[PDB]
């Protein structure tokens, strides 16, 4: 499911801003 | 009338734009009880001794924002900060700055960051999300009518308050622009697609963040998912969302609207504005004067502990805030 891919991802904590 | 409310918000914000207040407290005013952030700087928990009141203070590094290039941004963010005032915002108490470090006090919200409870509870409720939304929604109708874009929309920079209501916080890559800007800044899965093929952008972007807000809520993942940011641009400007099955025909349809490529079609950026968010059929039960006095209850309410309990929030390392007996970049930041 899209839910456990999620969970599995690692993008699943705070995520971080970028910038140049 | 908004419009009667808006001029005259607009009125007290550029009173206090054109003439900043500048140096309210000291550190040593405040007793430092816990760190509720950090990244890059870092957020604390503190006592106020003269009134005993608890605030969170941002603590930035001098010397560290001039190396990530941050100068004119950490500017933007205090002036803004100290000259706005919503329901929805953290509001700025007090800032200083010392030989090493800027301060900004502002006020504490116990019930900690929305990214905590959404991630633990899973998903949000299509009417639980739907409350969030329209104090987001309320938030940039009056950060946009004073020109202000915002730029940082995500969970993580939504904090809960004692009622259950939002505060909108880190104004880092706030700035007052009319018309056209073009500084990539944001997070991957909340990029506007405006921004990941620099071309120069505006206030939509901050409509189409709001989109994958909702959906994120709604849905307990965002829209565009991946382990690296180059994949997570690919699915953005591939013109391609997928919804949940248990998304209600409205949520998708508002949905589709605000995660529009098509900056002519996008809601928010039409002829009629915010209106067209807010007359939309998903919003149909939302009461928008009724959320701005907060009269409508917290779908949920965080646990009432002490005044300065910190248990809705993670555990950080405490490091020390150094303050050398040197002056550090004090031209870069003589206006803070
Ligand atoms: C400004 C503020 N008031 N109460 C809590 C805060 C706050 C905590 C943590 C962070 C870091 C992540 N956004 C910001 C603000």
């Amino acid at each position: 499911t899209t839910y456990a891919d999620f969970i599995a991802s690692g993008r699943t904590g705070r995520r971080n801003a970028i910038h140049d | 009338s908004v419009k009667e409310f808006l001029a005259k918000a607009k009125e007290d914000f550029l009173k206090k734009w054109e003439n900043p207040a500048q140096n309210t407290a000291h550190l040593d005013q405040f007793e430092r009880i816990k760190t509720l952030g950090t990244g890059s700087g870092r957020v604390m928990l503190v006592k106020h001794m003269e009134t005993g009141n608890h605030y969170a203070m941002k603590i930035l590094d001098k010397q560290k924002v001039v190396k990530l290039k941050q100068i004119e941004h950490t500017l933007n963010e205090k002036r803004i900060l100290q000259a706005v005032n919503f329901p929805f915002l953290t509001k700025l108490e007090f800032s200083f700055k010392d030989n090493s470090n800027l301060y900004m006090v502002m006020e504490y919200a116990p019930g900690g960051e929305m990214f905590s409870h959404l991630r633990r509870i899973g998903r949000f409720s299509e009417p639980h999300a739907r409350f969030y939304a329209a104090q987001i929604v309320l938030t940039f109708e009056y950060l946009h009518s004073l020109d202000l874009i915002y730029r940082d929309l995500k969970p993580e920079n939504l904090m809960i308050d004692q009622q259950g209501y939002i505060k909108v916080t880190d104004f880092g890559f706030a700035k007052r622009v009319k018309g056209r800007t073009w500084t990539l800044c944001g997070t991957p899965e909340y990029l506007a697609p405006e921004i990941i093929l620099s071309k120069g952008y505006n206030k939509a972007v901050d409509w189409w963040a709001l989109g994958v807000l909702i959906y994120e809520m709604a849905a307990g993942y965002p829209p565009f998912f991946a382990d690296q940011p180059i994949q997570i641009y690919e699915k953005i400007v591939s013109g391609k969302v997928r919804f949940p099955s248990h998304f209600s025909s409205d949520l998708k349809d508002l949905l589709r609207n605000l995660l529009q490529v098509d900056l002519t079609k996008r809601f928010g950026n039409l002829k009629n504005g915010v209106n067209d968010i807010k007359n939309h059929k998903w919003f149909a039960t939302t009461d928008w004067i009724a959320i701005y006095q907060r009269k409508v209850e917290a779908p949920f309410i965080p646990k009432f502990k002490g005044p300065g309990d910190t248990s809705n929030f993670d555990d950080y390392e405490e490091e020390e805030i150094r303050v050398s007996i040197n002056e550090k970049c004090g031209k870069e930041f003589s206006e803070f």
